[PDB]
């Protein structure tokens, strides 16, 4: 049976199936036909069985998907660990894990506790450690403290000699003259009598200890090369290419750095994704974040519940917390909102606006004493009276 | 040179014409106010010529079904 | 080591508390403000003095 | 056409209520059974007067 | 920081230790013999400078030896009895160092909530509710602290002949199977009291 | 004749509606009167309804308890500003012209804002934002675009005082107070077309009606007099406020009709306004709370609603529902998975009402003859009219001869009745299920052991509740929707959640273990015990030395599987992948190899079933375990739920029998290691400690490279922790290597029935590093944890590394470190429960309204479309195989085997 | 002394003695409590100290 | 509180042997030899005599009428 | 009265027993006062909670007749059978060591010291048990009670101290003829059952009938 015949039969019979289903069916049918020499009768029976199974697997109307999704998300979290760990890896960046991470994503906090960016590389720089280190230097956000082997903060005679390590200088790609030139081009009102492998500073003839301490700490953590708000970078090698993990969050700036593959680049902060790439990207990032957080703990949760949660969150263009600050607090049902508040001004506002309560929820119907419009509360029955 | 549509996290966007817009609206027995909304400041909107009151068709890449169509309206 | 109050046995549970008249230094992490506090006890009155 | 399980539950409930109220049983049943299994057997035999209306 | 601290107030929790000087503990064999014969008491040992009380502050400068055969010249104190660091209910568990800590905590709790002849006064005492185990028994394997404290005079529990074995699946998930005849003959039998109070209140 | 409220639309009442809706015009401030009779024209009239006994309502003619009450109205002398609408009125005044009353906005702005409002109708927050924007734009304007007249600024003084800052002929700014009549006159002229932009609906809320002209009076039932212990008719705060309102209204009216000066009219007007405001809300901002006769703030209409225990937030609660019981639970596997054992005493109290018909008259007659003491009895009988009687013993002999069609009998619980079963805390959907009653002696809720996982229950004092549905509809719903059979596959991950737990796995392994044979007596006994319907034994496999026949366990197990099941997979016991590779090669090559060839290549790590015959492999967790139950999933998804229930109920008993009569135990020698393994572990520990000391020395002498993420000390700690963890893993590997499979504890760990390899490692070889919050132990004295270590020591032994297993016993310092670790674990367990509960509550409150419509769409409660074709494929997660919509590989293989066989 | 509630805000200072058995009574006579709030997760205060 | 009449496990009568065992052990004899002499080979019986407490004397002093 | 009304004191509805002691006396202000003590015999039954000293708790699940209990070649019939699956996940080796120690103490005739760190080492107990004529692992050959045959494996058996807690089923059980909450409501909604929610929550005597006009939307009279 020529593969065109299998494709034609698939299109003829299983037209109802989703695209992925029919594609996978075609692939595996081709494999099994080339391995076992199937005839057309078996193919027709197989496609009919697939169609019947898919028809059986469809969800029925009236199913309360929202409550099921909420329960299937909440329940595993009780078995999931509760932070209170300090995973100290070597080639890794500390990231909030487990229940705190899930809570941060769900409540859509503006800034995550441990922002972290994943940066991929273009073809030129992907297959070499040295080019990866070069791109890292472009993105390292190197600081004088990291460059320095050690620091000596001697306030007793108003000076500050910081010892700079040659290996860190070579790794960053910066030379002593270069860094001193950048520092003086930035710190114009300062005198840098650099000697050997030590920096020497003076605060334009300061007087009090605190002033020179503040000036020294100002220089110590001052940025030299790199995008704003970026800390340590750990260039690893996953699969076959080198990938640059990075702390901080400068997702829009990093996309312009040469050698950076912007298509695959991602970041932890969902709000930044919403600002830069749009709202669909924010939804996909939320889904991926929740999936990864569930996976690292070993728990398994169906993708559909997470998809429903993500779709509900980003319903009006802007990502909002799912809690009472952005979703529950704007419930249309004035009766449902009523048993969540402390004031009565909401009733007056609703009466003024002429708001109509559709009684489409659960709390309002429960309070009234009427069947909830879910499941068996949805159907209507009729009968022909003449009976045997 | 880099367009947002090349990113893996961004599905393809398209602008619906009047006939398909009204056919879609009639298919689900809904009005324009009952659809999900996308702000006019969204980068995907700027990349297109979208204007407020228009319906954007989004072709998601679904892990479960592969292809899936989502629709949003543009507001201020 | 217990009391009889209205025919019911009552026991007083010892309460673990901070040592009085001793200065304890500490640092916050939002005001970057080193503080030191001490509780002074004088005839049953506890006064919180912090510098 | 296929009965969703909610529809089947509602049909069984209505039929059992009618049988309890005094409606005749369309099929012979073993003695000493409650209305509920009577309605369940009625459904299993496929003899059901009630029908559902879908939008 | 060149500071000297002196404390003489209430509420400090202290523990006793054996003073050690020049690698030789002050306590000797004749002291133990005298205490055994009743010629010496604990307060006497305190007043002769053999045993010292240390609070959390003074213990900062100490260097305690766990066992009498580990003492060297650097040590300044010798631990009296390391098995006494446990509380009272926790000392009831035999071989506590062969168990995981959560199980030891649970065992302490259960020991606090077990039936037995608590007090001989129970017959005339008036309490809201109480229990009495009919045939209490001394634990066969028991810490020597339990006799010193006095637990043996008021035991709580019985010794069971236990066989580790799966039986009919009726003891899965922490359930246990008990022999009928043993119950008939008096095992684990108990009694429950309750007191009601009525007052002729004048109005 | 009984309809259901489909929607409730809120609006503002008009004075005409209040006038015609009401019945009696209250004019006289009259109380209950001395004889406790309603005074005519009083607050509690007879047209308002009667709550006092022994009299008839004037309007409806209903006795107290059946009259719902009726509304009355008060004719105010002067307009009064409603407190709630005060801010709305002030906002409206700043947006409309003083002369024309229209919105001070250009037509193009009106069009743009109308379009935006039409788009953002549903979104309440965006609607409020648009309203505020329009209000700001209009208020900032000064000249009316229509008239051009100046608009003097309007100043709002809380709570209900409005000032118009006007400029005199000298330019001085003076505050002119706006009387409520002026506000009404301003509001009336506003046209309907301008209301939507102003934030109003010109059919249910008109601005003129915000200022009250007629004040409705709640009925007597709404303001009942609860009386007192002394018999004094303790009135309602609303009643007292209404009395004061009536008095002040009459006073203001009589002084108005008497030509009184403007000052006293203003005084009475303000008194009326204050009384009205405090009657509507006694806690309104800038309003002195009116004091009761006892000097306490009176509870008014606002306080009667914004109460946590009031109508809002109070009706939803958890109270003692009727027909419920609670007791401890004990296990028993002799009942089906969808059954529950109920104590007799409980069954004799939780009666269920059953209507007597023609096909059950005799059973109910016997039951009512039994009385309320014999177990198959009844407690109450209801005649067709409706009276209820207790059976007792006096009229036990009667009430049976006079029992016919149309009666109702409240019989005791009997076998077969449907009953709900609950375990708190109720986390997911499966925490409530419906079971079938089976009355047994003693006092415990017997529960099958396979049902433990979904309930998350252990038999160590756990308690459960059961509720007995009463009506037929509820019983049918429980029986069809909530039975245990239908909930085998978990909605969460699409796999099974009901299956074997501890013995059902280990005993299955013992039965199907390679080289296990059973005699004829055991075969017959176990088959009969399992309930398997058989009447002839299969052909014996292998003969005993003395001549007795024997049967391998695999055939006995195969007697349970269906006749056409076929599957193959790799279990957890696979330790020699080459044999699995060979078997997979053969199977893939042929798809139906001759069973003789498979026998030579059999291996207990590779399960293979052909036409319901177990040819190779052994039973473990992957067969029918809590998750990844390949065989159980296959039975559920291919042969229906009933077949799956039968299979589970048979395999459970079979496995329990084999483990009970074959012997399974564990002793102190289960973790005894040979001397060589002990020496290996000791040398591993010594080498690790030496490496740690080398690291410490290198740190001390300045030879250390600090990685950018950490300082010197943090890098040192990371290296130490890594070294210690690797050492513990190596020791565990050695211990696992030297422990044979014949060991019972090793069997329990490997099959997945109970425990992990780490447990064996800790119990036999090495306990390992102890940590707090992911860090090495550090909280103690200055520079040292305990007092028995030299200060400033960072060695492994001195900071929580314990080198003794549980068998060898811990030294006191190691005991203390282990105590620290255990305490941290307990604290984490205590806190995570509360955190997860809070998160789940938030999620449920957010998402409990979504549902699947009849066209496959998912719609928000306010009508917004959330998702077309729920799940983007329309597949219920329960019906999904393991996330995939359709497992086409299994479909292909199954169809090919069925049709090529 | 009855019902606890010492003046000065402290509550639960006095508790009913436990007479379940010997160990319960002797342990209740040797209890030490902390005035911190039960609800807040005082991670630093809850854990064991050297 | 007084000595059990029969062994819990096997039902052997051991009620009358307790005082004999106590008096013999107090005299300094080997407890194992005494128990063997009395005729208790199974340790189920030996446990009852070894772990018993005589609390009847302690609780006898308080009377209730 | 607030004729005279009864204010008698009666036992709790779910209790029984025998009156044990009645005392009459006077309060601190001269009023008479009586106290009555009621005692109840409570033989162990299904559901009663038992726990060992090593934090191993459980309720008894079955009371089996003696002849069905397996016995040992030495004639020992166990009084309690525990499941082997409870040991590995809890790591209570102290329980097994105590079992061996109890066996040794019973055989030898003197109690065994278990005082924490300075207690008798377990290897000494194993050696003593071996010397006394038993297997050094604590295992013995047992025969099945029902079939009468010999169990294939050697079963660990010993003497363990067990204490009975006061969490007894006779105090827990209670049923109401004429608890719930929000989580249960959410669960019932998730199942799709609505009439069940109405029946369990609203019940009766708290719902009423109200006439409603279909034109305006006000309560008709
Ligand atoms: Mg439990
Ligand atoms: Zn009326
Ligand atoms: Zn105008
Ligand atoms: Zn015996
Ligand atoms: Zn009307």
């Amino acid at each position: 049976v020529s593969l065109s015949t299998i494709k034609s039969l698939i299109e003829k019979k299983g037209a109802n199936l989703p695209e992925n289903v029919k594609s996978e069916l075609y692939e595996k049918l081709k494999k099994y036909n080339e391995k076992y020499k199937l005839t057309k009768a078996e193919i027709e029976a197989i496609i009919d069985d697939v169609v019947k199974e898919y028809e059986r697997a469809l969800v029925e109307p009236g199913e309360p998907v929202g409550t099921v999704a909420a329960q299937s998300i909440g329940e595993p979290s009780t078995q999931m660990t509760l932070n209170t760990f300090h995973y100290a890896g070597v080639a890794e960046i500390n990231v909030t894990l487990g229940l705190p991470r899930i809570i941060e994503i769900v409540d859509a906090r503006k800034n995550p506790s441990t922002p972290m960016m994943t940066v991929y590389l273009d073809e030129e720089h992907r297959y070499d450690r040295a080019k990866a280190e070069e791109v890292a230097r472009r993105i390292e956000g190197t600081t004088l403290e990291n460059l320095a082997r050690s620091t000596t903060l001697d306030l007793i005679n108003f000076e500050f000699i910081v010892e700079i390590d040659p290996e860190r200088l070579e790794r960053s790609g910066l030379t002593m003259e270069k860094v001193v030139k950048k520092l003086e081009s930035s710190f114009k009102s300062a005198e840098f009598e650099v000697d050997g492998y030590t920096l020497i500073v003076r605060p334009k003839k300061a007087d009090k200890i605190s002033d020179l301490r503040r000036f020294a700490e100002k220089i110590k953590k001052h940025r030299l090369k790199g995008l704003s708000g970026v800390g340590k970078t750990i260039v690893r090698k996953e699969g076959d290419e080198y990938v640059i993990y990075t702390e901080g969050s400068n997702f829009k700036q990093v996309l312009k750095v040469p050698g950076v593959d912007p298509t695959r680049t991602r970041t932890n902060n969902i709000h930044e994704i919403a600002e830069v790439l749009g709202i669909e990207a924010a939804r996909n990032a939320i889904i991926d974040e929740i999936v990864s957080t569930m996976q690292e703990q070993g728990l398994e949760v169906d993708i559909r519940h997470i998809m429903l949660v993500a779709d509900m969150m980003t319903l009006d263009g802007i990502v909002r917390p799912i809690g009472r600050h952005g979703v529950v607090g704007e419930k249309s049902s004035v009766l449902a909102r009523a048993a969540f508040e402390i004031t009565v001004q909401h009733l007056f506002e609703a009466a003024e606006k002429g708001e109509v309560d559709n009684l489409n929820g659960v709390i309002e119907n429960v309070l009234i004493g009427q069947p909830v419009p879910v499941g068996t509360g949805m159907v209507k029955l009729t009968m022909k009276l003449p009976l045997r | 040179e880099f367009s947002i549509f090349d990113h893996v996290l961004v599905p393809e966007h398209r602008v619906l014409s009047e006939e398909e817009k009204k056919a879609l609206l009639e298919k689900y027995k809904i009005t324009l106010a009952q659809l999900p909304q996308i702000k006019a400041s969204d980068p995907a909107v700027k990349a297109l010529g979208a204007k407020p009151g228009d319906v954007i068709e989004i072709k998601r890449k679904s892990p479960t079904a592969g292809v899936y169509y989502y629709y949003r309206v543009v507001v201020e | 080591g217990y009391f009889i109050i209205n025919g019911s046995e009552r026991v007083i549970v010892s309460i673990e508390d901070i040592a009085p008249n001793r200065t304890l230094v500490e640092k916050d992490e939002r005001q970057e403000k080193y503080i030191a506090k001490v509780f002074s006890y004088r005839h049953g009155y506890r006064a919180l003095v912090a510098v | 056409f296929k009965y969703t399980r909610f529809e089947k539950a509602r049909i069984i409930g209505a039929r059992a209520l009618q049988i309890s109220m005094g409606a005749p049983v369309l099929i012979d049943v073993p003695p000493g059974i409650t209305p509920l299994e009577a309605a369940i057997l009625e459904f299993e035999k496929g003899v059901i007067p009630i029908t559902v209306i879908r939008p | 920081v060149k500071e000297v601290y002196v404390n003489s107030d209430d509420g400090r929790v202290r523990r006793p230790l054996i003073i050690v000087e020049n690698g030789v503990p002050k306590l000797t064999k004749e002291h133990v013999q005298a205490v055994k014969e009743g010629r010496l008491k604990w307060s006497d040992l305190i007043k002769m400078g053999i045993i010292e009380y240390l609070d959390a502050e003074e213990e900062e400068n100490a260097y305690v030896a766990m066992w009498p055969w580990e003492v060297t010249e650097e040590h300044t104190h010798l631990e009296l009895m390391p098995a006494a660091i446990l509380g009272l209910p926790a000392s009831l568990v035999p071989y506590p160092e062969h168990n995981a800590a959560p199980r030891n905590t649970y065992g302490a709790g259960m020991a606090k909530q077990s039936l037995g002849l608590g007090w001989a006064n129970f017959r005339i005492r008036v309490d809201t509710r109480g229990h009495l185990l009919h045939y209490p028994q001394i634990p066969l394997v028991n810490s020597r602290i339990m006799k010193a404290v006095g637990y043996e005079d008021r035991p709580a529990g019985q010794n069971f002949v236990v066989a580790v074995l799966a039986y009919q699946g009726y003891n899965m998930e922490d359930a246990i199977i008990i022999n009928k005849a043993s119950i008939e003959r008096g095992l684990a039998r108990s009694t429950f009291f309750r007191t009601y109070e009525a007052e002729e209140k004048k109005y | 004749m009984k309809k259901v409220i489909g929607s409730i639309e809120f609006g503002i009442l008009s004075p005409q509606e209040i006038r015609k809706m009401s019945a009696v015009e209250v004019t006289v401030p009259d109380t209950y009167d001395d004889d406790g009779y309603p005074i005519e024209g009083g607050v509690m009239d007879k047209r308002m309804g009667v709550i006092d006994p022994g009299l008839r309502c004037e309007t409806c003619g209903g006795r107290a308890g059946e009259c719902p009450g009726h509304f009355g109205h008060i004719e105010l002398a002067r307009p009064v500003i409603h407190v709630g609408f005060a801010k709305t009125i002030y906002r409206i005044l700043e947006s409309t012209c003083r002369e024309c009353g229209r919105i001070k906005l250009t037509d193009e702005e009106i069009e743009e804002y109308m379009k935006k409002i039409e788009l953002a109708r549903n979104r309440r927050s965006e609607f409020n934002e648009i309203i505020k924007e329009i209000h700001k734009k209009a208020k900032e304007r000064m000249v009316c675009p229509h008239c051009g007249a100046p608009q003097y600024p309007i100043k709002f003084e809380k709570p209900t005082i409005y000032w118009e800052i006007r400029k005199d002929e000298q330019g001085n700014e003076y505050r002119h107070r706006l009387m409520p009549t002026e506000v009404r006159d301003w509001l009336e002229k506003i046209p309907d077309k301008d209301l939507p932009l102003l934030g109003l609906d010109p059919e249910k809320s008109r601005p003129e009606w915000m200022v009250l002209t007629v004040l409705p009076v709640p009925p007597v039932t709404a303001r009942p007099s609860i009386t007192l212990e002394t018999g004094i008719r303790a009135e309602d705060d609303l009643t007292h406020k209404l009395v004061d309102i009536i008095r002040i209204n009459n006073r203001l009216k009589q002084n108005i009709e008497a030509g009184a000066p403007q000052l006293i009219i203003e005084d009475l007007w303000d008194l009326l306004q204050y009384h009205v405001t405090t009657y509507i809300n006694n806690e309104a901002p800038g309003v002195p709370p009116a004091k009761h006769k006892s000097g306490r703030p009176l509870k008014t209409l606002a306080q009667r609603l914004k109460g946590k225990e009031g109508r809002f937030r109070g009706n939803l609660s958890g109270k003692r529902v009727n027909f419920s019981a609670r007791t401890v639970i004990s296990p028993d596997p002799m009942i089906s998975i969808n059954e529950v054992g109920v104590p007799v005493e409980v069954a004799m109290e939780l009666t269920v009402p059953e209507k007597v018909t023609e096909f059950n008259i005799e059973r109910l007659r016997k039951m009512v003859l039994n009385g309320p003491d014999k177990y198959p009895g009844a407690n109450y009988v209801i005649d067709p009219e409706g009276r209820r009687r207790r059976i007792m013993d006096s009229n036990k002999e009667t009430l049976a001869n006079q029992l016919d069609i149309g009666w109702t009998v409240e019989r005791h619980l009997m076998d077969g009745d449907i009953v709900l079963f609950n375990r708190q805390p109720s986390l997911h959907r499966m925490s409530i299920m419906a079971h079938r009653v089976r009355v047994m002696p003693y006092r415990t809720f017997r529960l099958n052991l396979a049902v433990c996982p979904p309930y998350n229950a252990d038999f160590d004092g756990d308690e459960m509740n059961l509720h007995v549905p009463q009506t037929e509809e509820a019983q049918a719903e429980a029986r069809i929707l909530m039975e245990v059979q239908n909930h085998i596959i978990s909605p969460r991950y699409g796999g099974p959640i009901i299956g074997g737990i501890q013995d059902h796995i280990s005993g299955g392994y013992l039965l199907t273990r390679e080289g296990a044979y059973f005699t004829r007596d055991e075969v017959e006994q176990m088959l009969m015990f399992a309930g398997v319907d058989i009447t002839e034994l299969p052909e014996p496999d292998k003969y005993d030395e003395n001549g007795n026949p024997l049967w391998s366990g695999k055939t006995i197990f195969s007697l349970l599987l269906p006749e056409d099941l076929t599957v193959w997979y790799r279990n957890k016991l696979c330790d020699e992948p080459e044999r699995c590779e060979a078997l997979e090669k053969l199977i893939e090559e042929k798809l139906m190899p001759d069973p003789e060839e498979v026998r030579k290549l059999a291996y207990d790590g590779f399960v293979y079933i052909q036409n319901g015959k177990l040819l190779s492999g052994a039973i473990d967790k992957k067969a029918y375990g809590r998750e990844d139950g390949i065989i159980l999933d296959l039975i559920v998804r291919e042969y229906g739920v009933e077949r799956a229930r039968q299979f589970l109920d048979q395999v459970t008993k079979l496995t329990i029998w084999v483990i009970t009569h074959k012997g399974f135990t564990t002793g102190i020698d289960d973790e005894d290691l040979p001397e060589e393994a002990r020496d290996r572990i000791r040398e591993i520990i010594r080498e690790a400690e030496e490496r740690v000391n080398k690291l410490i020395e290198a740190y001390k002498r300045g030879e250390l490279e600090p990685l950018p993420g950490k300082s010197l000390e943090d890098t040192l700690e990371s290296l130490i922790m890594a070294v210690l963890a690797e050492a513990r893993d190596n020791a565990g590997a050695v211990a696992e290597k030297y422990l044979g499979m014949d060991n019972h504890t090793v069997i329990m760990a490997k099959t997945g029935a109970r425990g992990k390899i780490l447990n064996i490692t800790q119990m036999a070889a090495l306990l390992g590093q102890q940590s707090i919050r992911g860090k090495r132990l550090y909280r103690g004295f200055r520079g040292r944890v305990l007092s028995h270590f030299k200060p400033g020591d960072l060695g492994a032994r001195a900071k929580g590394f314990v080198v003794n297993s549980y068998k060898s016993g811990l030294t006191p310092q190691e005991y203390f470190f282990h105590a620290m670790g255990g305490r941290e674990g307990l604290v984490d367990t205590a806190v995570r429960t509360a955190q997860s509960g809070y998160m789940q509550r938030r999620l449920i409150n957010a998402l409990q309204d979504l549902k699947v419509e009849y066209d496959g769409t998912v719609r928000s409660p306010e009508g917004i479309i959330v998702q077309f074709k729920y799940g983007e494929d329309g597949v219920d997660p329960m019906k999904s195989w393991r996330g995939k919509t359709v497992d086409v590989d299994r479909i292909i293989v199954r169809t090919l085997l069925k049709m090529r066989g | 002394l009855a019902t606890g509630a010492w003046p000065g805000g402290r509550t639960g200072v006095s508790q009913l003695l436990d007479r379940t058995n010997y160990m319960s009574t002797l342990s209740h006579l040797r209890r030490v409590t902390s005035p911190l709030d039960r609800e807040q997760p005082h991670f630093e205060a809850r854990d064991l100290h050297g | 509180m007084i000595v059990p009449v029969r062994c819990f496990t096997c039902g052997k009568v051991i009620g009358d042997k307790y005082y004999e065992f106590k008096r013999r052990v107090e005299a300094g004899e080997d407890p194992e030899k005494v128990l063997d002499d009395l005729g208790l080979e199974r340790y189920c019986c030996r446990r009852m005599l070894l772990s018993h407490v005589e609390l009847i004397d302690d609780i006898m002093h308080y009377r209730v009428y | 009265p607030r004729e005279r009304r009864e204010t008698s004191v009666a036992v709790r509805p779910s209790e029984k027993g025998v009156v044990d002691k009645v005392i009459i006396t006077e309060t601190g202000d001269g009023t008479k006062l009586v106290k009555v003590t009621v005692r109840d015999l409570r033989i162990p039954e299904l559901g009663d909670k038992f726990a060992s000293r090593h934090g191993q708790k459980g309720v008894i699940g079955l009371i089996v007749p003696q002849e069905d209990m397996p016995w040992t070649e030495s004639g020992i019939v166990p009084d309690l059978i525990v499941n082997p699956h409870g040991i590995p996940s809890r790591m209570t080796v102290g329980q097994l060591i105590e079992a061996i120690g109890g066996k040794v103490a019973s055989l030898k005739g003197r109690r065994v010291d278990g005082t924490a760190f300075i207690g008798e080492p377990e290897e000494k107990l194993r050696k003593e048990l071996e010397e006394l004529g038993f297997k050094h692992t604590g295992r013995e050959i047992m025969y099945d009670g029902i079939t009468g045959k010999r169990l294939e494996a050697d079963i660990f058996i010993g003497v363990i101290y067990y204490q009975r807690l006061h969490h007894m089923v006779a105090d827990k059980i209670h049923a109401r003829s004429r608890r719930f909450g929000e989580m249960e409501r959410d669960v019932l909604v998730g199942h799709g059952a609505a009439m069940l929610l109405i029946e369990r929550l609203l019940e009766e005597s708290d719902k009423t009938e109200v006439w409603v006009c279909e034109n305006c939307g006000h309560i008709a009279l």
